């Protein structure tokens, strides 16, 4: 869009790549098939408005779209309105904190920590991505969490990411693939993970599809023969980075 | 010296297994495929015995059930690698109504801690 | 099939009875009366017991059938192979074995067991979201 006061826009071409990206190419290498790539001006992945979604969950119930090859996450309601594919990459949620400065920790959501804040001296201070996916996790587990959390809510991934370093947050709670590899690429290495997936969801990455789609036999076969030839593993190595 | 074992490593895995058949696919391990072959156990608790009595020197298996019996057993050691990243599923039929909800009950399960408590109950067990 | 750490197997102490121990946590162990063969075919000619099954898996079965009403009948393997897809030594007939061959027979209606992910196996028969990573 130009501006605020009118909604005329121009559709400007830019070039895309990335991790995901890599699987959309291989998946047309093989079930030849054909596609229009484009971007999500409405906003985030998808979130029911009153029984209204938006993203890209607007984009295949209303099925303006296909599919979405994009991350996503594995939930009920989003289970409820699309059709996954099988996941491939393991990943769950975490949280981050700068636990290297110039042992227990957070020993997981189960932590004291989690109980209250006034229950350590220090009050620390720990958010989410405003109307993202994870928000909807504390929500249905603790409703207690996202009081708390609506004091310590921020704007950006990386403004997050800059307030962690710069101190202006105490911890942040984020996906695990995402959180990864932003810290195996970062200078200093202040910020530190927790855990590995241990006390978390322990979902996967898949691919939204309309309902009962034909796609959904042939997809699958190539997703798992792709993680069964060591193909998959190569492209981990390509945008996955682990020091130490 | 995996690549060209020779009689020194004994390395197998239980016969007619998945583990055979990931090995196969892999047209550049036919050489494992066809060492392993003459020392193919029924189940893993033979190989567990086996290599108690010091006569194996490696046995692939999953990883927490391993994890699990080196927490049971002091002696019992793992490697470091950490490789065929997948998941474990259920055996089903074909296309039938006991498939929707099933896989709707197992995310329901893996979302809220009950598989934290099974955990507690056998894997997160130690000694 | 006999899964070391996930299915437990006990012979019945006196005549189908399974010893209600418990844990060390104040939960009572649950287990399930149990079919299956005694030894292999060589060691075991025809020797089928009713025995006492536990462990993670049945505590899986057991969270799915309170969750969703529906009753259950567990019997054993035959043997103790996953099952391959092997042809007739003469005839060259293809022939699933082992939790895939009872499965495909219809004598099994569920296979639950810590089954690999692969896809041979997902080309005959279908598969929920996983529950494990490893």
């Amino acid at each position: 869009k130009i501006n605020n006061s009118t909604n005329e826009g121009m559709n400007v071409k830019k070039c895309c790549k990335g991790f995901c990206i890599d699987i959309l190419k291989k998946l047309s290498r093989t079930v030849k098939f054909t596609y229009d790539l484009y971007l999500v001006t409405n906003g985030k992945h998808g979130k029911k408005v009153n029984n209204v979604w938006n993203g890209m969950i607007g984009e295949v119930v209303y099925q303006r779209a296909v599919m979405a090859v994009g991350s996503l996450t594995i939930n009920e309601e989003r289970s409820e309105v699309v059709d996954f594919s099988v996941p491939f990459v393991e990943t769950g949620i975490s949280v981050m904190v700068s636990r290297s400065n110039g042992v227990d920790q957070v020993t997981g959501l189960s932590d004291k920590k989690f109980q209250r804040p006034h229950d350590y001296s220090p009050p620390f201070r720990f958010g989410t991505v405003p109307n993202g996916s994870t928000e909807r996790n504390i929500r249905n587990n603790y409703p207690y969490m996202h009081q708390y959390m609506t004091k310590f809510n921020q704007r950006g991934v990386e403004d997050a990411l800059v307030s962690l370093k710069t101190g202006k947050l105490d911890a942040f709670i984020y996906d695990a693939a995402v959180l990864n590899y932003k810290a195996g690429r970062d200078e200093g290495c202040k910020l530190v993970t927790i855990g590995s997936g241990y006390i978390f969801a322990t979902t996967g990455y898949g691919i939204a599809l309309q309902k009962g789609s034909p796609w959904k036999r042939q997809i699958d076969l190539a997703l798992l023969q792709f993680v069964g030839d060591g193909e998959m593993e190569e492209l981990e190595t390509l945008w996955l980075t682990g020091i130490c | 010296r995996l690549r060209n074992p020779s009689d020194k490593f004994i390395y197998a895995t239980v016969k007619q297994s998945s583990v055979d058949i990931y090995f196969r696919r892999q047209v550049e391990l036919s050489t494992m495929y066809r060492h392993m072959e003459k020392h193919n156990y029924e189940s893993a608790a033979e190989a567990i015995q086996a290599v108690r009595d010091n006569k194996l020197h490696a046995f692939i298996w999953d990883s927490a059930v391993l994890e699990f019996e080196a927490s049971q057993k002091c002696d019992l050691v793992t490697t470091g690698e950490l490789f065929f990243r997948s998941g474990f599923g259920i055996g089903m039929r074909k296309d039938s109504p006991w498939k929707q909800n099933v896989s709707l009950s197992i995310l329901k399960s893996h979302e809220n801690g009950f598989m934290e408590d099974l955990d507690k109950t056998w894997v997160r067990y130690q000694e | 099939i006999h899964q070391e750490p996930f299915v437990y197997v006990k012979p019945t102490m006196s005549d189908g009875t399974c010893k209600e121990e418990f844990t060390v946590n104040g939960d009572p162990v649950k287990k399930v009366i149990c079919t299956g063969p005694n030894d292999t075919s060589p060691g075991s000619p025809r020797h089928t017991v009713p025995q006492c099954c536990y462990g993670f898996c049945v505590d899986l079965l057991i969270k799915l059938a309170r969750t969703m009403n529906f009753t259950y009948e567990v019997h054993l393997v035959a043997d103790g192979k996953f099952g391959t897809q092997e042809r007739v030594n003469n005839s060259n007939k293809k022939e699933w074995n082992g939790m895939m061959g009872e499965l495909l027979s219809g004598q099994a209606d569920m296979i639950v067991a810590p089954l690999t992910i692969n896809n041979e196996r997902a080309q005959y028969i279908e598969f929920s979201k996983p529950f494990k990573y490893q």
